[PDB]
């Protein structure tokens, strides 16, 4: 029963484990695999949260168009790569270390409104107690989250929806009109 | 009433020939004026310093961003009759002056991005706008793709605007994850002392002024401005630093910034130290640029600044547009033209310029003791009346750092006129043809603005007295 | 836009604290916001729950002290193929 | 043609002549500025796309 | 436990024990000759790089815009009956603006590729 | 670079004799033994040379048998832009 | 949030310390945009609101265009030099 405790933790070691792949692979195209597999991570903590809409548009999306338009790209062009050699990265190691300390730190410090800095951290990791969730019997129709996002992008936000359709417009036009050599 | 002419103008512009573009350039530049003309009217909604909010809590409208929604369709008026119309009929200045078919396109949706945010009141406004806006700087930039130097700079703008657009993109939703609102609206003047906000709204504002060119990472900016041709960047210059910083100037996120106080600072001193020792006339004008983009992150850290911010703006649109619409007309009188797309770039070219066309020389000195703030000039009531916030609100060594790197930043500016008025051996004494005579006369007007602008001095007050208090 | 909206188009967990602060700043003009302090107060507790995570610590520190440990009517937990099993 | 241009600091600056792009000229090193032999003239490029 | 993921647990095994019975039983017995990419009983020489037409990187490029409309038509298509009369209006509008957008990739006709195979078009001038 | 390993002999052996009991032909067990055993020439023998042979050097033929799992800057890019890439 | 913020980190400092090729550069900005998107989705949930979800599926559709705008710009700069540099542009 306590086997499905740990899944959401292991997804985000399993989301660490990938991203070093990502960045050192000496291939290109396996490294656009591995994100590939990292978009398949987030469908699954997504999942795992309880939006099981939103995995599936990450899969339909993310990996079906954008990564389809990577891996197409990476074929029939031309990109040279060197390999993960120590002596080109070990002098950009001391600056990493000190990156990763301060920009781990310092994104896990703003969620927290204490004005001690130290308090602001602590903060981040005092989450070990249980939500009740309790049965509301206030709701007669299945409203899924979908419904309510064609809602509100429809009503209240008719408008960035239809700015938003100038953008699909600008990602039509822009690369036609790059690509084109007219005449 | 932008929609109507990108819908109307992308269905026109697939069935016209190649031939045609230019005149449909033409179209366009008409078009806008009788939106300025037949339109202006609205001002009479903006009484009392009346604001709406249109969409539902979505669009602010205030009479701040009528102002700068004007000054971006009369900018567009001179850019677009710069791409519309010919300098000469040669058969030089027919491959050199070129528009694409699509650039009017790129152009119009470019405005449209930028005028969503000075309006915007939503964070998810100001994001997909600030996307809108990126997007079409891309592919400006890209569009003139049969040059080196452009493709490379389109690219190191798609980066460095990925960076920072996914940095806008955090500070938004850590703003959301401390409170669930999507308003600065909300903040209203009590939360902000029982709230650290300081971190995100200073995060947001960082995130969205490193994109104009604020100096620790300033140099990428200059590159792109160097690396684009010379009509592409008098546009990718001004728009994507009037639309941001009139957001910012806005919305009042960053007072008592520390942190916008020092990038002040250090944007003063490394723009007027930066181009000093330079001899290309675009990085000497685009450490200009630098500069004249601190004077505005002074402002920020002001609260109420909106006379000192649309009177300077107004003032480096004029002055910027003017200086460079100068050394377009320059380029006749040159005796080497290089680089197809960037045919005058290093700055001794234009050496010999009070000997023919002596005017022309009249014209950049007018505009160029504008830069310095010479007070007969329009550039110098900008510079007093930011000086009269600065000194007003307590920042008493940013004033002596705007001063210093106002003087120190009058040599490279001097250097123009040093080059041009000098001696030359082989002065022209007769030219068949000459210059267009609807594209001359913008440079005509540009200069009796910035000339005989001090006159209304006192009447613009008394209508800025009306419609914004 | 979507200030209240939740995620089945009803209204949010804290939308009767964030109504309550609106009330409060609807009837009152600056320089007398100083009042408007608890319904802030109310409703930045109600989206973190931080006073609730630092009473929850205060007396847990307390639990793990006692070699009694709980002398109360206990909470059973039970496997989800037992909800009515009894 | 003048004995010494300046640099509005009263620096040397060179004076840009087409013989500024040659095999020499081309992948110096410097900053982007002060930099002659730029990717794009008619000399350099020399049937680019043939 | 339900009988989802059985499912998607239990196609790998069924294809990792397929390929693993081809891995067991049939011989290996690998030579030089036998490698090497086929191309009709005759080797040659690959060149390192190729170009392509501009249409083909073109179709994949352009696709994705189009796809994020179907899927952004996908929001809409569930609320359809609660947005009656007015997000009825917005997403045609919506569609519209996208379709002036096709229509202007339909007249440029970006997509096709020309041939240059010209039936000398040019007459007999003579002298 | 090929891979090392050099783990004990005992254990190298237990395995060797766990990996006989299958159909396909394994490394021997006494071929371990084989490993220590060097090439003890007898000098009372004939060698290449009696039947006028010269037998040919490993490092000269290293190169023909090894060819198939083999694996596989600015002047090119000053040469490459004179090519056209996208028609 | 702790897997949003260490892919948004650990994805920026590998797009800061690339110096290998280009579509790592690529790649390490959309894995950024994922980790921006899981930080969100995670506070639309404990704050029971669609809001920070509405967001979310704007900056998909967003992600998704600059996606396809800058590799076509990456075909434009591949146009006139038929290689792609292993130091960068
Ligand atoms: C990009 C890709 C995305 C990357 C994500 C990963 C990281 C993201 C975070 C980075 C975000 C971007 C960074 C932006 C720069 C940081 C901006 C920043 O410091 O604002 C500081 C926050 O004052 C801290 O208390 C700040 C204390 C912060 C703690 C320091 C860090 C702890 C490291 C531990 C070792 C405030 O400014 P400010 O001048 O208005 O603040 C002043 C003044 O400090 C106060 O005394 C006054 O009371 C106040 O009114 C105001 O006048
Ligand atoms: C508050 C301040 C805000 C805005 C103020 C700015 C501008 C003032 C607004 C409107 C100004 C309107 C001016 C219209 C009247 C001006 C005017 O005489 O015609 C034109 C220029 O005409 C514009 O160039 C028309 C271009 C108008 C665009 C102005 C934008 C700057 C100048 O005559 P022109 O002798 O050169 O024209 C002659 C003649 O027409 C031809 O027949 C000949 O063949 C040819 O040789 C040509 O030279
Ligand atoms: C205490 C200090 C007292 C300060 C007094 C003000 C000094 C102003 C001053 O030096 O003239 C200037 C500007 O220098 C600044 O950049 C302007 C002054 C920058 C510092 C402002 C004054 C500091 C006040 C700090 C409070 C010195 O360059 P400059 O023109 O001679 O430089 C050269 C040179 O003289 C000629 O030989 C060359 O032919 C020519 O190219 C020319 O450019
Ligand atoms: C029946 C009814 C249902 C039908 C099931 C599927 C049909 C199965 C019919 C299959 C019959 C066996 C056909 C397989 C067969 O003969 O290859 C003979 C095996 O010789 C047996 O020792 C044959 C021993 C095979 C072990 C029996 C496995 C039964 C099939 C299980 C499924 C090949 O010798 P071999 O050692 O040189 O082959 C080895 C070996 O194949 C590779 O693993 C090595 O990598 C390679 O070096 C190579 O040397
Ligand atoms: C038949 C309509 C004719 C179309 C007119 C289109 C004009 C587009 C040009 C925009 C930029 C140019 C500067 C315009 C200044 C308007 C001042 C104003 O009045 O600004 C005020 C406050 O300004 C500011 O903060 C400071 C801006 C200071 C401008 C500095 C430049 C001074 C020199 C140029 C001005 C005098 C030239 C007159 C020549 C006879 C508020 O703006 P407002 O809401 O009262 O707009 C007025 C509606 N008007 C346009 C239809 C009348
Ligand atoms: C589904 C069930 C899983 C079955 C997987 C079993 C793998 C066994 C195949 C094997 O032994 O490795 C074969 C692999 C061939 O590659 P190689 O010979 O090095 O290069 C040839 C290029 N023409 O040789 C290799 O280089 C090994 C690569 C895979 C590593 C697995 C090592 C297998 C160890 C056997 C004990």
């Amino acid at each position: 029963m306590y086997l499905t405790y740990y899944f959401i933790e292991i997804t985000i070691f399993l989301a660490i484990l990938c991203t070093i792949f990502i960045i050192s692979a000496k291939n290109p195209m396996v490294s656009i695999l591995y994100m590939i597999a990292l978009f398949v991570i987030a469908a699954m903590y997504l999942y795992l949260i309880g939006l099981g809409i939103f995995s599936l548009l990450y899969i339909m999306i993310y990996i079906g168009a954008i990564a389809v338009l990577f891996l197409f790209i990476i074929t029939l062009l031309d990109i040279n790569s060197t390999e993960l050699s120590v002596k080109s990265n070990i002098r950009d190691l001391p600056l990493v270390l000190i990156s990763l300390i301060v920009l781990t730190i310092s994104g896990l410090m703003i969620y927290s409104n204490d004005s001690i800095l130290i308090n602001k951290l602590l903060e981040a990791f005092g989450n070990d107690y249980n939500t009740i969730i309790t049965q509301d019997w206030f709701n007669i129709e299945n409203t899924t989250l979908l419904t309510t996002i064609g809602n509100v992008l429809l009503t209240n936000n008719a408008f960035i929806l239809l700015v938003l359709a100038i953008v699909l417009l600008l990602g039509i036009i822009g690369p036609i009109s790059i690509t084109m050599k007219h005449k | 009433m932008l929609i109507l002419a990108i819908i109307s103008l992308i269905t026109f512009v697939s069935m016209s020939k190649l031939s045609d573009n230019r005149a449909i350039i033409r179209l366009i530049n008409i078009y806008l004026i009788l939106v300025l003309v037949l339109d202006s009217f609205l001002y009479l909604l903006f009484l009392n310093n009346q604001t709406y909010t249109v969409m539902g809590e979505l669009l602010i409208f205030n009479s701040f961003t009528f102002y700068i929604d004007m000054l971006i369709y009369f900018i567009m008026i001179v850019i677009s009759s710069l791409y519309g119309y010919n300098l000469y009929n040669n058969n030089l200045y027919k491959t050199l002056f070129e528009p694409k078919k699509e650039l009017i396109i790129l152009f119009l949706i470019n405005i449209l991005g930028a005028l969503l945010i000075v309006h915007s009141n939503d964070f998810i406004t100001l994001f997909v706008a600030i996307e809108l806006q990126s997007y079409s700087i891309y592919l400006i930039t890209a569009i003139y793709n049969s040059s080196y130097k452009a493709s490379k700079a389109s690219m190191l703008y798609f980066f460095m605007g990925g960076i920072l657009s996914i940095l806008i993109a955090y500070s938004i939703n850590t703003y959301y994850s401390v409170l669930n609102s999507y308003t600065l609206h909300s903040l209203d003047s009590l939360i902000i002392n029982t709230l650290d906000l300081n971190l995100i709204l200073i995060a947001l504002s960082l995130g969205l002024l490193f994109k104009i060119g604020i100096a620790p990472l300033h140099k990428w900016l200059i590159s792109i401005y160097e690396n684009t041709p010379i009509l592409i960047t008098i546009y990718i210059s001004l728009i994507p630093k009037i639309s941001i910083l009139s957001y910012l100037v806005l919305s009042n996120i960053s007072i008592n910034s520390l942190v916008i106080s020092i990038l002040a600072i250090l944007t003063l001193l490394v723009g007027s130290v930066g181009g000093l020792l330079q001899i290309k006339i675009k990085r000497l004008l685009a450490f200009s640029g630098l500069t004249n983009a601190g004077y505005m992150m002074l402002l920020l850290l002001l609260n109420n600044n909106e006379f000192s911010y649309l009177y300077y703006i107004t003032q480096y649109s004029i002055s910027h547009l003017a200086i460079f619409m100068i050394i377009i007309f320059s380029i006749y009188y040159i005796n080497y033209i290089n680089n197809q797309y960037n045919p005058i770039i290093y700055v001794n070219q234009l050496k010999g310029l009070i000997h023919d066309n002596a005017y022309l020389v009249l014209s950049m000195a007018i505009v160029v003791f504008s830069f310095i703030g010479i007070p007969p000039l329009l550039g110098f009531f900008g510079k007093l009346n930011i000086l009269m916030s600065i000194l007003n609100n307590g920042y008493y060594f940013i004033s002596i750092v705007l001063i210093v790197a106002s003087l120190i930043s009058a040599l490279y500016y001097l250097y123009l006129l040093n080059v041009s008025i000098q001696d030359k051996n082989n002065i022209l004494i007769n030219s068949n043809e000459t210059v267009s005579s609807v594209l001359s006369y913008i440079l005509s007007s540009l200069i009796i603005l910035i000339t005989f602008g001090f006159i209304y001095n006192s009447l613009i007050i008394d209508i800025f007295n009306v419609y914004f208090n | 836009t979507a200030a209240g909206i939740s995620l089945t188009g009803g209204r949010n967990r804290c939308f009767s604290e964030w109504q309550s602060f609106m009330h409060c700043t609807a009837k009152t003009d600056a320089k007398s916001r100083a009042q408007c302090l608890p319904n802030f107060e109310d409703y930045m507790e109600c989206l973190h729950h931080t006073k609730e995570k630092a009473r929850l610590r205060e007396i847990e520190s307390v639990l793990k002290q006692k070699k009694e440990g709980l002398e109360a009517p206990p909470v059973k937990v039970i496997p989800v193929k037992a909800i009515g099993l009894v | 043609q003048d004995p010494i241009p300046s640099g509005a600091l009263g620096q040397k600056v060179p004076h840009v002549d087409e013989s500024h792009q040659d095999l020499l000229f081309r992948t110096s090193h410097m900053v982007e500025d002060l930099e002659t032999y730029d990717e794009d003239s008619p000399i350099n490029t020399s049937d680019a796309n043939t | 436990m339900n009988t989802f993921i059985i499912f998607i647990i239990l196609i790998p095994i069924v294809g990792f024990a397929l390929l693993a019975v081809n891995i067991l039983l049939a011989v290996y017995k690998p030579y030089n000759e036998k490698l090497g990419a086929f191309e009709c009983g005759l080797t040659s020489f690959n060149q390192t790089r190729l170009a392509f037409n501009a249409a083909f990187i073109l179709v994949a490029i352009l696709f994705l815009p189009f796809d994020l409309e179907i899927s952004t038509l996908l929001p809409y298509v569930m609320s359809i009956y609660l947005v009656s009369n007015y997000g009825f209006t917005i997403v045609l509008l919506f569609l519209l603006i996208l379709i002036i957008g096709f229509v202007y990739e339909i007249n440029t006709n970006a997509l096709k590729i020309n041939k240059h195979n010209k039936p000398n078009t040019d007459s007999l001038i003579y002298k | 670079e090929v891979r090392h390993i050099e783990l004990p002999k005992a254990l190298y052996q237990a395995y060797t004799k766990a990996t006989q009991a299958i159909w396909w032909p394994t490394y021997s067990p006494d071929q371990v033994e084989r490993q220590f055993l060097s090439q003890k020439i007898d000098p009372s023998a004939k060698t290449f040379n009696d039947l006028d042979l010269t037998p040919m050097e490993l490092p000269d033929l290293m190169f023909k048998l090894i060819r198939p799992y083999r694996v596989n800057v600015s002047q090119l890019e000053n040469k490459e832009k004179t090519f056209v890439h996208i028609l | 949030m702790f897997i949003g913020t260490i892919i948004l980190v650990l994805s920026f400092l590998g797009f800061v310390f690339n110096r290998r090729n280009i579509i790592l550069a690529f790649i390490c900005l959309e894995t950024m945009l994922l980790g921006i998107n899981l930080i969100l989705l995670r506070n639309s949930v404990l704050f029971d609101d669609i809001s920070g979800s509405l967001f979310a599926i704007v900056i998909i559709i967003l992600a998704g265009v600059e996606s396809a705008i800058g590799l076509s710009l990456l075909v434009s700069y591949y146009r006139l030099r038929g290689v792609i540099n292993s130091y960068g542009i």
